[PDB]
């Protein structure tokens, strides 16, 4: 619950550095809970 | 008679005519009373069967004694509610058929004092308060989120904000939501004629912020007046208590969490900023669990987003198929 | 094994299945045949010739046997010499668990019924016993 | 329980949730096995804490 309502303030955020990273380290964290990576490893 | 046939059937076509007409306003009762038993309906047999607060909506007039008005039920067809001095007039009757309502007791004390019912024996005394049967509620209730912990603070930001994007994705083109900065715990009705009409008095209430709440509450009366669904961003909320004696009665939804330790696990995720409130976090958590479940509206207690999201995604649906 | 689970996991407090054969094994020192009934003064002693675990473990739980031979209807109401291994037994096999008819002591009759049609194929054979 | 409660919240309209816990309830119900182990189990934490509560 908690991470989703971070990436929607942050989405929402940006929408209108340290940003950059933090979206691409969200959009990594989201990419390896997918069945995809499970069934690939 | 003819007259009463022919009245029956005016008042018939007009409901056909007039049941697909914009929606006027809406009000709530406070009352046990049902539409259908009593005489002076202008159409018997199609009274609205109501209870002690419940919701009606209105459309267009009728007289000084009725209106005609559906109610927020769903399927809920075209009755006619008792006007606010009809409901007074039928209150009257409720303590009249008693065998006293004055001073003098009947008990086997009779022939001696009379005591013809003074001033004290009708509804012109008890004014101290004088609570109103009829208040003019918005015309769709507020959705409100409260808890698990203090609003302005990250755990209850995220929680409400989670809810609020699923919302309004969800709700695309047909909800509106607004944060309101201004103070809403203060929605009175009966304080006075108009505490600080004018700004430039310069008086206690004048210089106050006061004015702010009172325009706050008409912007959010007339916004509900728009028919479309309302989700307030107030975060001056922490206890449905605040906020159940005004006229707004919004719609209370409650995220609570499972356990104090879950909670406070959680907010040690956050970091050393949260562990500096966790205190009071943690004392609002658990008054706010002391409320008893009946003071809230809905509850959401499912330790998953997806499984609250689609409960209270039901509920809105059936108040949105329930109010068309 | 699991077919004797309750006997490998027995923790003796409230044995009952094994201590029935030490029962016949006492009584077996007074009753000459069957002969229908016995006579009343045997089974005062016998309360205390049999394992006192089971029905007086000290001289204190004997109150509560006092209790169990009176206080309750007693096959007393037919001859004075009457067998009481059909109410002794019964009544601690009874009352040692599951034991409902001390808190109210007037619904005698459902506990009997639901006795009776949990045996109700016994050839009824037991109707003398129950009483 | 939540099944309870998504018919306790709606007071306005006839619930057909209320019906949907009822027969949804005996699908998971039909898996009772409970071996030996899991009744003696029972039967044994049954006797300790009614062993407990006489003291």
């Amino acid at each position: 619950w908690i991470f989703k309502a971070e990436e929607v303030m942050l989405a929402e955020e940006d929408r209108n550095f340290r940003r950059k990273e933090k979206m691409f380290r969200f959009f990594i964290r989201r990419m390896v809970k997918a069945q995809s990576f499970y069934w690939v490893v | 008679e003819s007259a009463r046939r022919e009245v029956e059937s005016q008042a018939q076509q007009q409901l056909e005519r007039a049941k697909h007409k914009p929606v006027a306003f809406a009000v709530r009762t406070n009352v046990s009373y049902c539409g259908v038993l009593d005489e002076e309906c202008p159409v018997q047999g199609s009274g609205v069967n109501f209870e002690a607060k419940d919701f009606l909506h209105i459309k267009e007039k009728y007289s000084n004694d009725w209106w005609i008005g559906r109610l927020v039920k769903e399927g809920g067809d075209i009755a006619f509610i008792p006007s606010p001095q009809r409901l007074e007039s039928i209150r009257l009757k409720q303590e009249q058929k008693a065998r006293r309502s004055g001073n003098p007791s009947s008990l086997s004390d009779i022939g001696n004092r009379r005591s013809p019912p003074p001033s004290l024996a009708k509804q012109k005394q008890k004014q101290a308060e004088h609570v109103p049967p009829y208040d003019v509620v918005p015309s769709m209730r507020p959705v409100v989120l409260v808890g698990p912990s203090l609003k302005g603070y990250e755990v209850t930001d995220m929680m409400q904000k989670a809810l609020f994007d699923f919302l309004k994705h969800r709700f695309d083109g047909r909800i509106s939501i607004t944060r309101v900065t201004a103070d809403l715990s203060l929605a009175k009705r009966s304080v006075l004629n108009n505490p600080g009409k004018r700004t430039i008095i310069e008086r206690s209430s004048a210089r106050s912020s006061i004015a702010e709440v009172q325009s706050e509450i008409e912007r959010i009366f007339e916004l509900a007046k728009s028919l479309q669904l309302v989700v307030l961003d107030a975060d001056t909320i922490n206890h449905p208590a605040q906020l159940a004696k005004t006229s707004l009665a919004p719609i209370i939804v409650f995220v609570k969490v499972s356990s104090p330790k879950v909670l406070q696990r959680l907010i040690r995720s956050r970091g050393k900023s949260q562990m500096k409130h966790l205190t009071v976090q943690m004392m609002a958590y658990d008054k706010l669990v002391q409320c008893p479940p009946e003071s809230f509206d809905v509850i959401l207690d499912e330790n998953q987003l997806e499984d609250a999201c689609e409960h209270l995604a039901e509920y809105l649906e059936v108040y949105w198929r329930a109010t068309h | 094994i699991m077919d004797n689970f309750e006997y490998l996991t027995r923790d003796s407090s409230i044995l009952g299945p094994h201590h029935l054969d030490e029962f016949i094994r006492v009584w077996a020192e007074y009753d000459p045949a069957a002969c229908g009934r016995i006579s009343y003064n045997d089974m005062f002693e016998m309360l205390k010739h049999m394992s006192p675990p089971l029905g007086l473990g000290k001289k204190c739980p004997a109150r509560v046997a006092y209790k169990r031979l009176v206080r309750m209807n007693m096959p007393i109401s037919n001859e004075d010499m009457t067998v009481h291994f059909t109410s002794t037994l019964m009544a601690l096999i009874r009352t040692a668990l599951e034991i409902k008819l001390a808190p109210a002591g007037t619904k005698q009759h459902q506990c009997d019924a639901e006795l009776r049609k949990e045996i109700s194929v016994v050839w009824a054979n037991l109707p003398q016993k129950t009483l | 329980k939540l099944a309870l409660q998504k018919a306790k919240e709606v007071a306005e309209v006839s619930p057909m949730s209320a019906a949907n816990i009822s027969i949804a309830a005996r699908q998971q119900n039909s898996a009772k096995a409970r071996s030996v182990w899991e009744q003696r189990a029972s039967q044994l934490r049954l006797q300790n804490l009614r062993a407990s509560c006489e003291a």
